[PDB]
């Protein structure tokens, strides 16, 4: 006859939660923590108390040097992170090279704060003209030039040798920028130069550097034929910046004083600002997250989970849940 | 199932039981019921919890991507720093989907060891003073209230106690 | 043995069973013969062949080097670029012997889980029916005829319908 | 636990015992003592010295790190350089942490596998020829001296030279 | 007395496979499964329908620039991968440098398709003589050129300033090179050129450059002491590239169409051509396999298994094969 | 009643000893093996048999060029390692710049056996002088210069121009040094090399340099605004180095023959030597340990154990230890 029972036993729930195994897949479980994030706002939030430089459709040479088609940032100064597209089209309105560029915005994402300052007035130019101007670097279909650097053309039918010196006062670093001009031809060189035979030299503690333009014939860009390269350096505290020109100098009238370094990016994404706000930025939206991975793109800037190529993890943490 | 208890032996689990991940369920002249225990439960929360945290905590320092400009004539080292931080990628992710893959096997068999060990703490406590039917029940020799129960659940199961009524009703069916 | 029967109670295993991985051998008084377990044979057979195949793809991407040409000046960047070539190779040859040691352990105690899982399947449908010998052997204490054992096989073994019979003939060694 | 062994149904371990992992502690009219199973001991010493030995070689080659020297102007192959550095110290980082929490793990339980198998070789020897206590010991329904238990201890118990003895003895405890 | 007998038992065979575990190594097994792959046919094959470029004794410049040692190239124009020995023979036939070498190599791995056409005509040379020669770049013992470029000398006693433009009507990246000649002393520059203080200049939409002679006292290789400076650019569609010179130009008479880009490889190898066809190559033989590992060589192309420094990986599939 | 017994039991003892586990941590064990090396004697040991070059307070370039504040090791021959300071104190006295240093630095940790010799003995210069000079390049108080170049300057009022060779006898690669100097204006550089316009020119089988005076208008570096620029080769067996300059050449007095390639380093270390030695040396001291790893530093070098960041690695090899 049937007595007493005791039995033994284990939960199970109306659970559709899966987790994988390397034996087997798809095991029906009973509870399930998924670890990974893979969902973002699709935004350009700030980070923190900070609002990213959204360069829009000006470069980082662009905004620097002052194309005139980048003047909304004549006078950015703080910034978390910044957004520059793929493909901006407001670089160096007057075709040219910008030397150790990637070096430069490599400097930059180490750097959240700048300070514009007026360095070398146009009151200087005593006995030059510094009207140099090209249809290249318009603005309202009328001829104007980089905001930040100024040409320097014969005044009168003279052109001066130039000798000019800058001391850092500052406590912060100071990033200068100049350039040359390259003319077409010896004619050309006359009209704007008067001298035929030209240099331009900087010296720093550090730069000895010493340019001379190169004429020759080259295919049109932008109508022009003519080219500008531009050069940068940083000048330290207490040191000084000397330049020596006879021609072809595009001189600095602004520099930029390197107030706070901290980490940073440049990112490239097409996205415009988000007005919202963040602790984890990627170039293709912001994540909101505490799941200790996300698979939503590689490049991110903020306090983040870390990034796989998965589509799905997920750890069981319940049981086998038999049907 | 690795050890045999989970969807072997002890075939389905109880959607009754509620409190716990493992348990028992009664059956005497009193009345039924399921109850989990909780030692056993408790114990297996702490261990899958403290996983979780360990598995996160492993994974707290690993490769951080960051953007770098080439121009047109340094392909050499782009190609290579882009080489370099997908090696990165491919190897953090080859990681973590395998110590998930991995984990998530010992977790499974954790339970089904968890089960088997309470079915064993139990048979080895009762001995002969009742019969194992092979599902997971015990069917006892004696009388066991819902106070004796409570004994063997909680391990203070004194056998003596019931030694003697249960040999006589087990020798019964002889005789 | 991690679990016990391969190369355990279970001494030694039968080159006469062929037609799969785990099986039984009976013995009564119509004849003998091997007879493996398919149900426990094919889902060891679609266990392991999931792993290889997990193993694989998990490795599908993985680092692929690429020759890349360096001057006389750039030894620096060569130099990086060798190391860091290196450092994915000894990365995913670590990963690969590791996971192939790790997981060929785990399919050896799968065989013996799956082993000893047979036998407790067989053991508790028995119980008192048979004797357990210590070799992986049951002894009948009813009659078990070539029909009789297919059921135990399936698992579809009645036991009250030998249970009396039995009973006689356990106790008939006693008094 | 994970076989259910050591700090299981075996609550405790000796002090007393020294010569070896796992072994037994017998009492009968001659006299008690521990002694330990040297088969089962040296099984394990010899897996665990392989497994060290392996965790090892496994990691004779992994990534080396070198000084490489930039100037100002090289910021990008020079950060590229310490990110591809630190990558491969966090990554055989993590290799050897997790590598040396799981082998713990795998080492623990093989313990306690160790001592359910060494258990269960003395359990399928004695059968009914003795009562298992749930303790992990063994009460002899015969009589056991220091000689019938090194054939125990052995391996080489010879069953039927006790089982009438035996039977007589536990059929006693009845009628 | 004895009754009917059940056993569980397990399967066993004659089987010598052995597989490794963490804790004991050479467990001899039932079944395995090896997955690395160990052999290769020692061949340079066809990759899929597409042959290689087996360069021989030629380097990359030696076959661009058209050393006559490699004359066999002359009209190469579509491969799968190409083969190049460690330590060519035939590169720069006349002594000097590559500019940007290994950059155009690593573009060139990007390339299985060149057409090779004729850009400036030697007709055009109508006032300069373009039968400059060396023993150096010497043919059958018997002074020769670059095939693919010309070196422009004085005809009758003048060397007119050269200005010569090409402009890329097709829709294809065309690949032009030219060369500047560095002579020993001021004489010799006079019996070449004519013109004692030269330059040449290139440009053009990209492109801004000037190169001048270098004249100094340099070691004899192959009897030379002057020296002869490569330079390449990648002309864009609809742009032109504009040369001036008043000496030392060394002419491109042929430039490249870059017709198809696709994933290719410089192999460095000793091996001959192979004649037999693969779906993965390896540097030192092709590889015919299925595993999903290999432990042949790390420099791969083509649909491959995964490269491990192993020399052994099986996986045991079946149980312990006891004896 | 009572009969004999036998127990299944397990070893136990008074151990203190604790292993990790993922879903345990301080679990107290039987036995267990410590892997990871976590102390160091804190010593620049030697290695080996050999002794380092501790450059102390001088730099590779002060070393190599024989800064005045460098004298200890103009003879140095062999070593294991170098050991230099984060920022040394005495690099380039004089003002300037070194060439490739990275590159040479690097490829002076592939060299342990130097072997200084006399290349162009001062008794060459028979129609300069060779006593050029400076104050930042000054000795006791007292005006000096680079130990293992030499300052050519006018001698009476001329500056012949300069034409001299060197062969590599030797079997060895030979490291030649030389620089150019820059000086402050025309004034200047006719007081010193009479000379207006100048070049110093190199060349080799490979080499073929041009260098010219870059006068420009500098800040102020120990007092100077004048700068001077080193350069360096390795001057093949059986090879030529040729110079030709007609002023501001900083000429070659010693060359140093590289007779020994090893595995070597630069150690960045503050330390000084520590007389004792070693199989394994990190910068912040060095090893003595068979454990197969430990966590002191990543910089290593000699046969040791792998670095990891962990700072604890115990393997469990004995069982759970019961209270
Ligand atoms: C190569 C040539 O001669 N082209 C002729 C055209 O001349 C150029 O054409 C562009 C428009 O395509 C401009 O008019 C150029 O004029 C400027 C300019 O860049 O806008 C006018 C500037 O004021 C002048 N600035 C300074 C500071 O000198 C600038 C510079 O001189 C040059 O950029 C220096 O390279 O040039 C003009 O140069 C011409 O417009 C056309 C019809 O007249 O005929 C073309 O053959
Ligand atoms: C340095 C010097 O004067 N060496 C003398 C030898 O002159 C050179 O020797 C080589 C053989 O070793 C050749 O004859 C050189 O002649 C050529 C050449 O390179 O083959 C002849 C070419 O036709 C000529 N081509 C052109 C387009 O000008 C070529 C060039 O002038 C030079 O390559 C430019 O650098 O030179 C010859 O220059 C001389 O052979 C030997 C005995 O006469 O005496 C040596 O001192
Ligand atoms: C820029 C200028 O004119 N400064 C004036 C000072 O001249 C320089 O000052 C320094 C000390 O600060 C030295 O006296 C310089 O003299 C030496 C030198 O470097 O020591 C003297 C060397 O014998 C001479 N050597 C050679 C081989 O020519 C060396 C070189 O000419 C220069 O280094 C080349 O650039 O110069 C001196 O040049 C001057 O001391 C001070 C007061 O007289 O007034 C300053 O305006
Ligand atoms: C596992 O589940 C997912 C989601 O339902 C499904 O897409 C996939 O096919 C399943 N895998 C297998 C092997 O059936
Ligand atoms: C800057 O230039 C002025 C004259 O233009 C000069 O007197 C002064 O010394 C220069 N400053 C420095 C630091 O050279
Ligand atoms: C394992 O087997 C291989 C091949 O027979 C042999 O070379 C090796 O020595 C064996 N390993 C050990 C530890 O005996
Ligand atoms: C090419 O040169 C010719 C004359 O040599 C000139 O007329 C023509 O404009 C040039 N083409 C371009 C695109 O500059
Ligand atoms: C483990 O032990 C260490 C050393 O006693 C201690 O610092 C740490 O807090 C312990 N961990 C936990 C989780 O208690
Ligand atoms: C070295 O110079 C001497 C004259 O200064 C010259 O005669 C000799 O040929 C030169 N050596 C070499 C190898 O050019």
């Amino acid at each position: 006859d049937p007595g007493d029972q005791i039995c033994v036993g284990y939960h199970a729930n109306n659970s559709t939660e899966q987790v994988d195994t390397i034996m087997e897949k798809n095991i029906t479980v009973t509870h399930a923590q998924d670890i990974l994030e893979k969902t973002h706002n699709g935004k350009l939030c700030n980070l923190n108390g900070v609002k990213p430089l959204i360069l829009k459709d000006c470069s980082v040479a662009g905004w620097l040097l002052g194309n005139p088609m980048c003047d909304e940032f004549l006078n950015v100064s703080e910034w978390s992170y910044i957004v520059e597209k793929a493909s901006p089209a407001n670089g160096l309105c007057y075709p040219g090279d910008f030397n150790d560029y990637e070096e430069l915005k490599h400097l930059l994402s180490r750097i959240n704060h700048f300070e514009k300052i007026k360095i070398i007035p146009k009151s200087y130019w005593s006995n030059h003209e510094t009207s140099g101007v090209s249809s290249a670097c318009s603005y309202l279909e009328n001829p104007s030039f980089f905001r930040n650097v100024v040409w320097l053309t014969k005044k009168d039918n003279t052109y001066p040798p130039i000798k000019v010196n800058y001391t850092n006062a500052n406590q912060k670093d100071l990033l200068v920028l100049w350039g040359i001009h390259h003319p077409n031809n010896e004619a050309e060189q006359k009209m704007i130069y008067q001298n035929l035979n030209t240099y331009v030299s900087v010296g720093t503690s550090t730069l000895n550097q010493r340019l001379v333009p190169k004429i020759a014939t080259r295919s049109k860009v932008k109508g022009l034929s003519g080219r500008m390269d531009f050069f940068w350096t940083i000048l330290k505290p207490n040191d000084t910046i000397n330049f020596d020109s006879n021609g072809n100098f595009i001189a600095p009238e602004y520099a930029y004083k390197i107030v706070k370094k901290g980490d940073s990016a440049i990112m490239k994404s097409e996205l415009e600002y988000g007005n919202c706000n963040t602790k984890c930025q990627t170039p293709i939206g912001a994540i909101n997250s505490s799941m200790p991975f996300h698979n939503i793109h590689p490049l991110t800037i903020g306090e983040c989970p870390k990034y796989v190529k998965s589509n799905r993890l997920v750890l069981a943490t319940g049981l086998r849940n038999a049907p | 199932g690795l050890f045999g208890a989970i969807a072997g032996f002890i075939e389905g689990g109880w959607q009754g039981m509620v409190d716990g991940w493992y348990g028992y369920h009664h059956s005497n002249e009193q009345g039924s019921g399921y109850a989990a225990d909780k030692e056993s439960t408790q114990k297996a929360i702490d261990g899958i919890t403290n996983k979780i945290n360990s598995i996160i905590d492993k994974m707290n320092t690993q490769f951080e991507a960051v953007g770098r400009e080439f121009n047109n004539l340094e392909r050499r080292i782009e190609n290579l720093n882009k080489k370099m931080e997908d090696g990165f990628l491919d190897v953090w992710t080859y990681n973590a989907e395998l110590l998930v893959l991995m984990e998530n096997e010992r977790t499974l068999d954790f339970h089904d060891s968890n089960v088997k060990n309470l079915y064993e703490k139990v048979r080895l406590q009762l001995r002969d003073n009742a019969k194992e039917l092979g599902n997971g029940c015990f069917e006892f020799y004696h009388k066991c209230d819902n106070e004796c129960m409570e004994s063997v659940k909680n391990g203070t199961y004194d056998y003596p106690q019931y030694s003697e009524e249960a040999r006589l009703n087990r020798e019964e069916i002889s005789g």
